[PDB]
């Protein structure tokens, strides 16, 4: 039996590997949606941080 | 009521009082490319009235000894009006066409022209006469532009095939005693949804006299044949700088 708090609230022994991603069905290539012109400040898709 | 007609598209109108109905090639009207047939992702430009209108490009003189001529599409228009500009600035193009060939004479003249549309009209050469030389037709002969080109051997359509069977293609006849024009509507024909207006000619227009022109001394001897055509449902995509070839 356990009693000291640090042992009770311990995560030692967790065998389930948490996954940040998951597979999705993808039988065909993705479709293309209609898009229009965007003239915004704040929104900036083209800029990245490799 | 079938002999009379008016074709209006864009800022242009054609009238005729001796028509022979209208042929809609392969039984279907021109239409824009659907979202499932398309493959290129950019939004196309569809100029509408500035490019889908009648253009009168050339006049040939019909003579007792004429052999016949052909024009290639869209080649005939690549350098004309707003249509041409769009064909040059864009990689991709597609459209249908309304072709109106004109030729009037008098109730004392006679003759019959076969006017037909032949898709993928590939030209061949006479192979040096003996057939041992593997010659090829020059650019000016495969894409003659607006002046068109005269057939060397109409019987085999300069391609080893019988003109006697050309009627298996959308066509009309201009039989002087009956009508003075031919009208053929052609939908876009290709194995791809869009293509280059410069590198590929979707079809050729053939105007060939099968029954020779004839009249008596004294009747007007100059009998012109004029070619007028209109793009229909023109679409362009893949924009960049203008290119002529």
């Amino acid at each position: 039996g356990d009693r000291v708090a640090d042992v009770i609230e311990s995560s030692i022994g967790d065998s389930v590997s948490r996954a940040l991603t998951h597979a999705l069905p993808a039988p065909t290539g993705q479709n293309t949606q209609v898009s229009s012109h965007r003239l915004d400040t704040g929104k900036v898709p083209a800029l990245q941080a490799a | 009521s079938d002999r009379v007609a008016q074709l209006t598209i864009g800022n242009s109108t054609i009238t005729t009082q001796e028509a022979a109905n209208i042929i809609v090639g392969y039984g279907e009207w021109p239409s824009y490319c659907s979202d499932s047939d398309a493959t290129a992702v950019d939004k196309p430009t569809r100029p509408d009235v500035s490019v889908n209108r009648f253009y009168t490009l050339d006049t040939k003189l019909w003579e007792k000894s004429s052999k016949g001529w052909y024009w290639k599409f869209p080649d005939v228009l690549t350098e004309t009006g707003v249509f041409g500009q769009n064909a040059q600035f864009h990689y991709l193009y597609r459209s249908g066409f309304c072709i109106h060939v004109q030729c009037n004479a008098s109730k004392f003249h006679q003759g019959a022209l076969l006017v037909a549309v032949l898709p993928e009209y590939v030209i061949g050469t006479v192979a040096g006469g003996t057939g041992t030389e593997d010659t090829h037709p020059p650019y000016k002969q495969t894409q003659p532009g607006a002046d068109g080109f005269e057939l060397q051997h109409p019987y085999v359509l300069d391609a080893g095939i019988p003109i006697s069977q050309l009627t298996v293609c959308p066509h009309q006849w201009i039989n002087l005693r009956t009508n003075n024009c031919a009208t053929i509507i052609v939908p876009y024909i290709n194995a791809l949804p869009f293509d280059s207006a410069l590198n590929h000619c979707n079809f050729g227009l053939l105007v060939v006299p099968i029954s020779p022109l004839d009249y008596d001394q004294g009747a007007t001897p100059v009998i012109p044949i004029t070619i007028t055509l209109a793009p229909m449902c023109s679409e362009f995509a893949g924009l960049r700088q203008a290119v002529t070839q």
